[PDB]
């Protein structure tokens, strides 16, 4: 199986398909042991982020991609995002301050 | 001149209780009605879950109605709707709010461990606080006569008091009325009474629960939180996004239990709010109002009290806690199944040509694009969609210098994801070096391996400098080769040497090369003669360089020219003239230190290709023939049958002790195992005759299976027994030994008897297998769990002290040495020499210096060196103090990763550890990291003294110890159970022996030292590694020690308070800083404390982290009651916020913005 | 989007208010059909082909 | 028919919670596959489009780049019709359509809007 | 496991100490679990169903 | 005593943390879905200490505690509802009685009733 | 360079700076102004720069001087427009 980019579960942001394409590989906790003793911290970077989840880091990475800059521009995975809401949605506040 | 008010970089994230103002903020609207869709035009209902209005409209810029429809008004809301007509997403991020009625209490500050809302009050939980809110005792509020403050009243009570006294004392009944007790509660007056009152002569029959209140009473008040947000009044709503009801195929739509949820508690909400306006029957607004409680409570978090059901299924509904309790999947990915490619280097795998293709479309594109051929972007998708010739070279191109990183299944350690440069292959499967092939630990028996594509810039500079397969030459558990050439190869180099006599052999000496045409042209054999040839060595001293020696020595075809193979430097020949076994690495490894990283990689290359020819020119094979049974086989059994036979008669006619026969028979049986296993081995192993010159003479048997087994190869003696020899002893399903060996072998025939008892031992070795192979990782993931916060740090401190390192010596009554355990090790300082100067202050040992401590002789075998253990840094780890022991031969680069990487080595070997006044086994290994205390502890002297009986079982009791002298005196407990060691009147040390028996790492630690308990763990956990036989370096169990002793208990007085266990993390650094600052009588001394694996995991300082993986409902509780705030450095938090590691690659990122955030 | 109104404009329009939902045989395997069947809903026009 | 599209209507009905293949773990929320959203092969075509537009009715006249871009309403959100732009031209109706006719005569050679065709 | 009635062994430690207490159990086709135990004083407790 | 005794005495600490012990060794309605996380909230985790807070901690329904509060009767006959009937009737007569001696009452319905006839 | 890398980390110490350093200078090749300093051989920017920090220019050090010119050279250079938008809002 092999996967560039292809489509996305409604509740989480994240790969899958079996309708034209193959969802793609799964990472998980005994990979990112790993990435984090090399210290690949802009591997583990993307590869949780904009390689991932990120609505609009992806998007905005392919088009970098295609126009052959690389870099990154990361933001907020929705695995995160969705779970401000999940807490803020209960009596608990939790609120990202600045500085 | 700052303060912007956008969504830009946080530098963390706060936790507290949300004000019904608070949750008003997020409102875009109020939800009334528990309508979600139209059953007809299936549209979003006016004021429901699914509001346009509220939350976001259902298309992205088109109105709900369709008043406007294109991006003209993107601004301005709807004429005949309210709607907002942006984007979709926006559905997925609004909030919104229902109001209820009569307050309600928040199931997680309510019923949570502690009763927070209780214990805050002073108040039961389960008893006094659900019969006061369930309608049932109604409560008081603070009365200034009769009754007390907040004492429990039934209704006769209630109208007696009343009638007695009443309007004067109001108190209400229910979720309003604890309302009133929280909002009525005054903190801060209570938080000096409280310590008035619970310090008056009270010893340590008070204490307890004076000093826990306090801390916490003390700690609400300054967390900010006022205590009326503990039950809501406003409970907000989730975005829709978040909890859609999306058509399936075909109709049958599919939603999330939330909508059931917060439809219920809407319904019984406004039926709460139309019976508080109609006539209001006590008990009939009452149980509505307990209906709600019902209704919230179950969405918030169900647990917990009978599940709510409902929505037709027999399973309970997923509340909103229940979806934040307890793999991330990703683009650019693929899998497939492996296959070895010997053609390929060290750095390089054969990655298909359609998966490639896939794989780099986003690259094809762009390059495409970028070249010519494809007029746009859409032109280069139907270019690749159309494989066509010449896009296949761009790919060529595009994969140049573009590292992919390989993973396999069972990632233990490090080198389970390494990177390669991508070779395009006509195939569907995906080639890989052989030699990293034994790193993955993956076999070809159908094994399949993931790839991954660096897309970031540095992100393939993450890859080919550090993940790159070439870089890790050595082992990150143990110094040695990791990468070093297995099986088929070794087999190789091993037939490569293996000096046969004559055969055509004779001594017709040369040069080298030369050798090589002499090979190929027959004439001469290969593994003869020995023959002389000119060996031109290379050696290098002082100043380096190289130095030549040409000289004749006596090798053979094989050591010849294997010799070409060799590089530059090296002692030569000598290296080649032993054989291919343990060496065959033991070469690798001294070329890598005495050369460098390239010689060392393409010597590695070099060796494989050498192995696989010579190896394949050979063509060892396994005929029926091949493994020879001893003749004597018939005889030794028939012997010891005779023995045992003879034990039988015995028995039989008394004499010998029948209880116990069982055991020497079985020694009979076993010796007989033994017999044969000698016999077999000794007649296998040299055997031959060949014919030297004028004949007779003796080798070494060439028979194929004894070449795989004197050179690795998978082939050792026990299974080698079992094929010629006999399976020995077998075990029983009962756990006892049969007492009929199986006298047979593979090479024979085997009965369906012994076959059927032999069944039991695989059965038992799959299944066993099994469980200690979920039972590593098991372990893996608690050492990773409290290891992975810790970095090489603030460069290399100062400081001196570190264990004495010492050869672990069994030599005692056993004789077993291992001194090469200080290497790469940082010196303490300068550690003598029988006479004077040597060794330096921070020298580390190398690895030609530590070779130099054997020219000090056989007298110098203690070394004081600088560890993890030790070390005055703070929250780091000292770069000296480490070692250097890496894939990298330098060392520790700053900010590397210690805990993890010391982790992932311990718990990877723990697939080959059998579970079980020895335990032994990774069963083991766990109970020495958990420091428990043993079944049978032992006992030690605290203060050194005069032994003398304390009152003769006079308690209670059971003896008495009292170890006094100089001052003051100690009464120890002995429960007459288990002896004694010392006799009366005899005097003891500091910490001696007085029980004989199993140690405790907590009285080791708390009386002997901390280098001894150290020491002791080391020690202790290494021996259980012996035994299994796998090497595994100090340093990690060091690492793990170090923040396994990460927290102490102060005992004193000083700024901070007493009986509070802190780390000493926040104690040094704050006892450096009032030596100096206004007085040291401001602080007092602490005391280390061990604490195991999981406790010390427990406690960290994000709570974030803590959510990972302790119990959620928890830890996100307590954390919002006192104002915490993550900030925020991290690895597991900084990882699901999904940002820049703080280590590696990172660490400058977060030293610069962890030093830029002091500003304020 | 405009560019693409544009776009139709200047190499025919033919913007069918219909779709496209074929079963088509996926990237990558290649055979030969051997059998096709088709079950007709009770109360649908019968296929030609059917 | 009216009877088919009551059962249509029927069963709460399913919750995505709903374990499926009972794998580790399974929930039918979870194949629910995302479809407003849109491919970013997609998004990185149509801004090449944008560009490739935008770069077409540079090699146009302004007579007529206006002309073409202001009809069919690009870059200008609002579009007009042939009087609305026959009035800010003068000349009125079949003129504008004229060159209107013209400009598409004019893209028949360039292969950049015919592969974004498809 | 087959209907009828079993006497099941439990021995080995099973509070400390180590004392066999023995369980008898009967497990019916159709019905409900009718148990027997002993405990370390000696009593003797049922668990219906 | 028992309950306290029983538990810490015996849990110590029962190794594999056996659960299916003193939970049949507590009183009152047994098989309840509320008494089961209070005790997996104790037994590990925050140990030794956790073991005293949650004796001092031990020192349900909603359809059960409805029907305990339905439990007061005060059942009627034909003669105590036609009371309760005629209370209501009593109750209804004065309260229009009182709404009669207002005048505005009738003004007010006067002027409105020529509002309904003026449509 | 195509094989370590472990040259290069020996001209700046700590493999991980060397990561950052590189890729900063590979950032530098693949977009913006190109110009690198060994001769390509087609070899893509990743290693371009790796094999500039091997055969001794391009640090750390070097590049943020060279980034302190590159600001004097766009600053000092076009004043002109700056110092005329100055005594815009006087
Ligand atoms: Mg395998
Ligand atoms: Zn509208
Ligand atoms: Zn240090």
């Amino acid at each position: 199986h092999a996967r560039s980019t292809g489509s996305y579960s409604l509740v989480t942001q994240q790969p899958l398909g079996g309708k034209a394409q193959f969802g793609g590989q799964r990472f998980g906790e005994m990979e990112v042991w790993a990435l984090e003793a090399y210290g690949a911290a802009y591997t583990l970077q993307e590869m949780l982020t904009v390689k991932s989840d990120d609505v609009n880091g992806r998007t905005k990475m392919y088009k970098n991609i295609v126009d052959g800059n690389h870099q990154m521009e990361p933001g907020m995975p929705e695995s995160f995002n969705v779970l401000l809401k999940e807490i803020r949605s209960l009596g608990i506040n939790i609120e990202l301050e600045d500085e | 001149l700052k303060a912007q008010t956008k969504t830009e970089e946080f530098d963390a994230i706060k936790i507290a209780l949300a004000s019904p103002d608070m949750i008003r903020s997020w409102s875009f609207g109020e939800v009334k009605k528990p309508e979600t869709i139209n059953y007809r035009t299936f549209k979003p209902e006016r004021d429901g879950l699914f509001c346009a209005r509220i939350f976001g409209p259902v298309k992205d810029y088109e109105c709900l109605c369709g008043k406007y429809k294109r991006l003209k008004h993107r601004g301005v809301i709807c004429e005949k709707c309210g709607v907002e007509v942006t984007q979709t997403k926006v559905r997925r991020e609004r909030m919104g709010h229902i109001e209820l009625a009569s307050p309600t209490a928040h199931i997680w500050f309510l019923k949570s461990l502690p009763s927070r809302i209780g214990l805050l009050l002073d108040m039961p939980l389960r008893d006094i606080e659900r019969v006061l809110y369930f309608e049932s005792y109604v409560v008081i509020e603070g009365g200034m006569t009769n009754l007390e403050r907040q004492q429990i009243l039934t209704e006769e009570q209630y109208l007696d008091a009343l009638e007695e006294f009443g309007d004067e004392f109001d108190a209400k009944m229910g979720a309003e009325a604890i309302q009133a007790l929280l909002k009525s509660m005054d903190l801060e007056q209570e938080c000096e009474q409280l310590r008035e009152e619970l310090n008056e002569t009270n010893s340590e029959t008070k204490r307890k629960k004076l000093t826990k209140r306090i801390k916490l009473l003390e700690a609400f008040v300054q967390s900010g939180n006022k205590p009326e947000w503990m039950i809501l009044t406003v409970l907000p709503v989730l975005p829709p996004d978040l909890r859609p009801l999306v058509p399936l195929d075909g109709g049958r739509f599919a939603t999330s239990d939330l909508n059931d949820l917060y439809r219920r508690v809407i319904n019984r909400n406004n039926r709460l709010k139309r019976l508080l306006d109609l006539a209001a029957p006590d008990i009939i607004v009452r149980n509505e109002k307990r209906m709600l409680q019902e209704a919230v409570d179950a969405l918030l978090d169900n647990g917990r009290r009978g599940r709510a059901i409902t929505g037709s299924n027999k399973r309970p509904l997923k509340s909103l806690a229940d979806m934040i309790k307890g793999g991330k999947r990703v683009d650019y990915s693929g899998r497939s199944v492996i296959t070895v490619g010997p053609y390929l280097r060290l750095h390089q795998c054969g990655l298909p040509k359609k998966m490639a293709l896939e794989l780099f479309k986003p690259f094809i594109y762009g390059k495409l694009e970028l070249r010519g051929l494809a007029t746009t972007i859409k032109a280069a998708k139907k270019m690749v969609e159309r494989e066509e010739a010449v896009v296949w070279d761009i790919l060529d191109e595009v994969i140049r210098e573009h590292p992919v990183l390989l993973n396999r299944a069972p990632t233990l350690h490090r080198l389970g994801i390494q990177a390669f440069e991508p070779v395009l292959i006509e195939g569907k499967a995906i080639q890989l070096h052989p030699l990293v092939c034994a790193a993955y630990n993956a076999d070809f028996d159908g094994d399949q391996m993931a790839v991954h594509v660096p897309l970031t810039l540095e992100a393939q500079l993450e890859a080919r400098a550090l993940m790159m397969s070439t870089n890790n030459i050595l082992s990150p558990a143990n110094g040695e080769p990791i990468i070093v050439p297995s099986q088929d190869v070794v087999l190789g180099l091993y037939y490569m040497t293996r000096d046969c006599v004559n055969a055509k052999g004779e001594g017709m000496v040369l040069t080298g090369p030369k050798e090589a045409e002499r090979l190929y042209r027959s004439g001469l054999a290969s593994l003869h003669a020995r023959v002389k040839v000119r060996i031109t060595e290379y050696e290098k001293d002082a100043n380096g360089e190289l130095v030549a020696k040409t000289s004749l020595k006596d090798t053979t075809v094989g050591r010849a020219i294997l010799w070409m193979i060799v590089p530059k430097g090296l002692p030569y020949s000598i290296v080649n003239q032993a054989l291919g076994k343990k060496a065959i690495s033991k070469m690798l490894n001294t070329c890598y230190r005495i050369l460098g990283l390239k010689p060392t990689v393409i010597f590695a290359d070099q060796i494989m290709y050498t192995g696989f020819a010579y190896a394949a020119r050979s063509g060892a094979s396994v005929g029926i023939d091949d493994m020879v049974i001893p003749e004597k086989k018939h005889e030794i059994i028939s012997e010891a049958e005779a023995e045992v036979a003879e034990i039988q008669e015995q028995f039989q006619s008394g004499l010998v002790t029948a209880g116990e026969r069982y055991n020497k028979v079985i020694d009979i049986w076993a010796a007989a195992n033994d017999r044969v296993s000698k016999a077999m081995m000794d007649n296998l192993q040299t055997e031959t005759v060949i014919n030297r010159d004028g004949q007779e003479e003796k080798q070494v048997s060439f028979n194929s299976i004894y070449m795989m087994a004197d050179s690795g190869a998978r082939g050792s003696a026990a299974q080698i027994r079992q094929l010629a020899g006999m399976r020995g002893l077998m075990a029983k399903p009962d756990g006892s030994i049969i007492e009929t060996p199986i006298t047979a072998n593979f090479r024979e025939g085997l009965n369906v008897l012994q076959y059927f008892i032999s069944t039991h031992g695989a059965r038992k070795g799959l299944a066993d297998t099994a469980l200690k192979t979920a039972n590593s990782g098991y372990l893996t993931r608690r050492l990773v769990d409290v290891a992975q916060d810790l970095v090489v740090t603030e460069d290399d401190c100062g400081t001196h002290e570190g264990i004495m390192m010492t050869p672990v010596i069994e030599g005692g009554d056993v004789k077993e040495p291992l001194r090469d355990r200080v290497l790469g090790r940082v010196t303490a300082e300068d550690v003598l020499k029988p006479g004077t100067a040597d060794i330096l202050v921070p020298r580390n040992t190398l690895l030609h210096e530590q070779w130099c401590d054997l020219l000090e002789e056989n007298s110098v075998d203690a070394v004081k060196v600088r560890s993890v253990v030790s070390c005055d840094t703070d929250f780091g780890v000292c770069a000296h103090c480490y070692g250097r022991d890496l894939a990298r031969g330098h060392i520790i680069n700053k900010g590397e990763a210690i805990g993890v990487i010391a982790a992932q080595s311990i718990g990877e070997p723990g697939t080959q550890l059998t579970m079980r006044d020895i335990t032994g086994g990774l069963p083991r290994v766990a109970d020495l990291f958990e420091a428990r205390r043993p079944k049978e502890p032992a006992i030690l002297a605290e203060i050194s003294g005069i032994v003398s009986f304390g009152k003769e079982t006079k308690g209670k009791r059971r003896l008495v110890i009292t170890p006094v002298d100089g001052s003051d005196p100690y009464e120890e407990m002995i429960p007459k159970w288990r002896q004694l060691n010392v006799f009366e009147g005899e005097r003891v040390e500091r910490g001696d022996v007085i029980s004989d028996g199993p140690e405790a790492p907590h009285d080791i630690l708390r009386l002997r030292g901390v280098h001894a308990v150290t020491r002791y763990i080391v020690n202790e956990v290494q021996d259980v590694y012996r035994l299994q036989g796998v090497k595994i370096n100090d340093k990690h169990i060091e690492v793990i020690v170090r923040q396994m002793l990460r927290k102490a208990t102060i005992v004193n007085a000083g700024s901070s308070d007493f009986l509070e266990g802190e780390q000493v993390e926040y104690s040094r650094v704050k006892i450096a800083n009032r030596e100096l600052e206004a007085n040291g009588k401001v602080g007092a001394t602490y005391s280390r404390d061990l604490l195991g694996i999981t406790k010390a995991s427990l406690a960290t300082e994000s709570f974030i982290s803590a959510a990972s993986f302790q119990e959620t409902t928890r830890v996100l509780t307590e954390a919002a009651v006192a104002g915490k705030r993550d900030e925020l450095r991290g690895l597991k938090e900084n990882v699901i916020v999904g940002r820049l590691i703080p280590a590696g690659t990172g660490y400058a990122y977060h030293q610069d913005r962890m030093r830029r955030r002091a500003a304020g | 989007t405009p560019e693409e109104k544009l776009l139709r404009a200047i190499f025919g329009e033919k913007a069918s208010d219909v779709k496209d939902s074929s079963l088509r045989v996926p990237n990558g395997v290649s055979g030969t059909v051997i059998d096709v069947q088709v079950f007709t809903r009770d109360g649908v026009e019968k296929d030609k082909r059917a | 028919d009216k009877i088919r599209k009551v059962l249509k209507i029927a069963k709460e009905p399913i919750s995505m919670e709903t374990p499926i293949g009972d794998d580790e773990d399974s929930h039918l929320g979870d194949f629910i596959e995302d479809t407003t959203l849109e491919l970013p092969l997609d998004s990185a075509t149509t801004e090449s489009l944008r560009a490739a537009t935008h770069d077409v009715l540079a090699g146009l006249t302004a007579r007529e780049a206006k002309v073409l871009r202001m009809r069919f309403g690009i870059d200008m959100n609002t579009d007009y019709t042939l009087e609305e732009v026959g009035k800010q031209f003068d000349v009125t109706r079949e003129r504008i359509r004229q060159i209107e006719a013209k400009a598409l005569r004019k893209l028949r050679h360039p292969s950049r809007s015919e592969v974004l065709r498809s | 496991r087959s209907p009828g009635v079993f006497f099941d062994s439990d021995k080995g430690k099973t509070h400390s100490s180590g004392k066999v207490l023995y369980n008898a159990r009967i497990i019916p086709y159709r019905g409900s679990w009718l148990d027997f135990e002993f405990d370390p004083k000696d009593n003797l407790f049922v668990r219906i169903d | 005593q028992s309950q306290l005794k029983l538990l810490v005495t015996r849990g110590k600490e029962q190794g594999y943390l056996t659960y299916a012990e003193v939970n049949d060794h507590l009183p009152e309605d047994i098989v309840d879905s509320d008494q089961i996380e209070d005790i997996i909230q104790m037994i590990n985790d925050m140990g030794i200490q956790v073991m005293e807070e949650a004796p001092d901690a031990d020192d349900t329904d909603p359809v059960r505690m409805y029907m305990r509060e339905m439990g007061t009767v005060e059942l009627l006959t034909r003669e105590g509802e036609i009371d309760i009937a005629k209370r209501i009737e009593d109750g209804i007569n004065q309260v229009q009685c009182s709404v009669a001696e207002y005048p505005e009452a009738i003004t007010y319905l006067l002027e409105q009733y020529d509002r309904v006839e003026a449509e | 360079a195509r094989v370590t890398v472990q040259d290069a980390v020996e001209k700046i110490g700590n493999r991980f700076d060397l990561v950052l350093v590189a890729a900063r200078r590979a950032r530098q090749m693949q977009v913006g102004g190109k110009d690198p300093l060994v001769p390509e051989e087609n070899d893509k920017t990743t290693v371009i720069a790796l094999r500039e920090i091997e055969e001794g220019l391009i640090n750390n050090q070097i590049l943020d001087v060279r980034e302190r010119q590159e600001q004097q050279e766009q600053e000092a250079a076009e004043l002109q427009a700056v110092t005329a938008i100055a005594e815009g809002r006087r």
